[PDB]
DNA sequence: AAAAAAAAAAAAAAAAAAA
DNA sequence: TTTTTTTTTTTTTTTTTTT
């Protein structure tokens, strides 16, 4: 069944190369052969993780016959007041070892251990702010004693946390920041989006005047929420017999937001 | 342009 | 009956050549040869037994008209809390000498002797996380006195445990490892276990998209996981007058595990 | 790729 | 290759002689020779660390052919929320001994004998803020027991610690402190760091008012930041095949901050 | 003025 | 006639946020 | 000035088992 078929893949994920994907990883190599540590801020639908994702994925773990993998890129995530203990859990895991039983200085040294002879060359955090003030120590001596780049992702509050300790706050004073769309490349994108990721039997034109105005207000500019509502609309549509997304299906769509 | 389809990415992972 | 005969096949159990598996043979020839000690580690499921079965099967025991066997290989496995008197016992039996009653250095000193004259060049001792912290003693002192290489196998916790020792963390420092499969390693895989190991009549293609996706959620990489699935698939299948492993016969397989 | 029966190598044994 | 020969150079690390460092050692070896306690405090990027390894290392190990090594300086840093067991873990692996199982009372019985015989003079101890109250009882019994001096490095913060206790407060009441860079000193060290660490095949003349002025703001003084941003800009001048920084790649890299 | 090379002073140590 | 592995065990302790 | 409530450590004399 063709409409079936269709609305299996509308329903799925993608990325979408732009510029601000691009910006973030020719930023991040930089940082990763310099070494150095640095933030990522923005506003909570910018697409901040799938960037991330993009660059890690670019960087596949190597293997050879016998030692362990080599794993340039390190990507954790922590769960709420995050503190020493499951930092170190989570680092372990990722690098594929077993976790055992014992207290935080054990799970310490074991971390650097399988840190070292594994290369590993960055270490990203998302949503940096989770983490309890007392991690921090064991971040700025991870940076300062492997060479490991640390990456701190987040939003407007990670700055108002860090700001709280001088410490940190140079370590991690570089940053790079994520915004809105607007303008031209907020119509362009639109457009990228029908063509590149829609891709319906007849297509609607967003690009027009009638139809921008549709979208701009519904989304003001965030990638996460144009990319929610055009698909919305279009598997809306498909299980309606329509070709493309007109008007009245867009505005149906666009008014339960 | 071509697009990376997520699952895809992940299926493909180390 | 063809059905029977065919089900008592694949109820069966064979050793697929692997690049782990030739590359432990090829490390340990190595150090066989260089008279050194080492360690194997790895995960639960591997396959890290059979590999080691591998290599003493192709190291068969010789034999003149007169004196006692050449055996370049011993293998032996033991029990929980294993000590000192338990490991002469096993030596002396492998060998195949008969063991008389006596007290630990009688064990001890006829152990050496049936060790020497009789050529062997390595002992390969798996879960060697069973032993005894004494018996340590004993296994050190065999590897320094005859031209004797040691290898210890076993999992994580066996690390766990040798660390615990400075004397013995030395002598057996040199390690190789045994990991997951995973990307293309994986999918030519399971192609080779289908033409080479299952064998149906008409065959299912395992290294479809859509057939990849349920085994490797099914087994996460490791071949012991992977060769059950499969085993239980194709003789579930047979029964059943199927020519092929379909996608409801495997998925209602993985679903019991 | 040959395959090595299991229980062969086994009753093959010194 | 020429450039790579350099840029392996430019990301790497020194210590360039400074007034700070200068007081520092004659100021701590006074200290030494009096067998006196104190504290150095300072702003976090003023570069107090490294002038006490400039001072370690200035005064090495000694050994003769029977007895342990004769060691005046031992610098340690404390982990998180340190503990009483902790410290004398640290203090016994720096003096090369093996830390064997047993509970605190005998980590310290073992720490007052290594620090004997050995000669030890002096124990600094960095980030002195991280160990919990509890411990400063060991700290000053020591200060007090052995003719060792103790040094406490660290930020404002420790004050405010160190203020809660009234015992502390005066055993460690003398103090030096690091700061900012400013007006002359400024401007000479930045010549300094031209011609003693850039080495470029030209050089930028960086006294200059237009270049002065551009560096100020960017690093306010801190010498952290003034080795960052030089070495940021070299390397990335020379990846573009330039003998020289100039301004602008040095705003260019002043703006990422 | 002579500077220290970092690693230098490491490698040397006792 | 002497070594080894738990056995949980209940306190004991700051220690943080809100109102 | 007040009220939860929350995670971490620390030693700790007993009990049973065996070769
Ligand atoms: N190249 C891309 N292709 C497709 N979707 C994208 C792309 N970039 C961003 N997105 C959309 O971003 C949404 C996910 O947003 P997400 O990345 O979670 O926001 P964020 O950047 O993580 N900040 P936060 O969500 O607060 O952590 C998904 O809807 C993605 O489709
Ligand atoms: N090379 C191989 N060819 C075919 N089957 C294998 C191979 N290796 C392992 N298997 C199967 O996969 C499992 C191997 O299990 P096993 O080797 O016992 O794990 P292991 O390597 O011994 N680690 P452990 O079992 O924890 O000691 C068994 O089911 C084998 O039949
Ligand atoms: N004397 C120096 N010569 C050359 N570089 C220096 C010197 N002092 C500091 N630096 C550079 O600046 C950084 C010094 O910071 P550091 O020594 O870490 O200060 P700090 O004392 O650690 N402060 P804290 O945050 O309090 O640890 C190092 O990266 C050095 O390169
Ligand atoms: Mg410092």
């Amino acid at each position: 069944e063709w409409l079936q078929a269709e609305i299996a893949r509308l329903k799925g994920k993608s990325i979408v190369p732009l510029q601000q994907v691009k910006t973030l990883h020719d930023w991040l190599d930089g940082k990763r052969k310099a070494r150095k540590s640095c933030r990522v801020v923005g506003e909570s639908r910018t697409g901040k993780t799938v960037a991330c994702d993009a660059y890690r994925y670019r960087h596949k773990p190597q293997q050879e016959a016998g030692r362990p993998p080599t794993v340039p890129v390190v990507y954790i995530r922590p769960h709420q007041k995050c503190g020493p203990k499951d930092l170190f859990k989570k680092i372990t895991e990722y690098l594929k070892y077993r976790v055992t039983k014992g207290t935080v200085s054990d799970f310490r040294d074991r971390t650097i251990e399988v840190l070292k002879g594994c290369g590993v060359e960055m270490l990203i955090i998302d949503e940096a702010d989770r983490l309890k003030p007392e991690t921090f120590a064991d971040v700025r001596d991870i940076a300062e004693d492997l060479g490991i780049a640390v990456v701190l992702v987040g939003t407007d509050r990670l700055d108002a946390v860090i700001k709280r300790d001088e410490q940190v706050l140079e370590r991690f004073r570089a940053h790079l920041r994520f915004g809105k769309l607007s303008g031209e490349d907020f119509k362009n994108t639109v457009e990228m989006w029908e063509q590149m990721v829609l891709k319906l039997p007849v297509s609607s034109n967003l690009k027009s005047k009638e139809m921008l105005r549709i979208l701009t207000s519904a989304t003001e500019g965030y990638i996460g929420r144009l990319d929610e509502i055009l698909r919305e609309a279009a598997i809306r549509s498909l299980s309606r017999g329509l070709k493309k997304i007109d008007k009245a299906v867009l505005q149906e769509v666009a008014k339960e937001y | 342009i071509e697009v990376w389809d997520y699952e895809q990415l992940r299926e493909e992972y180390g």
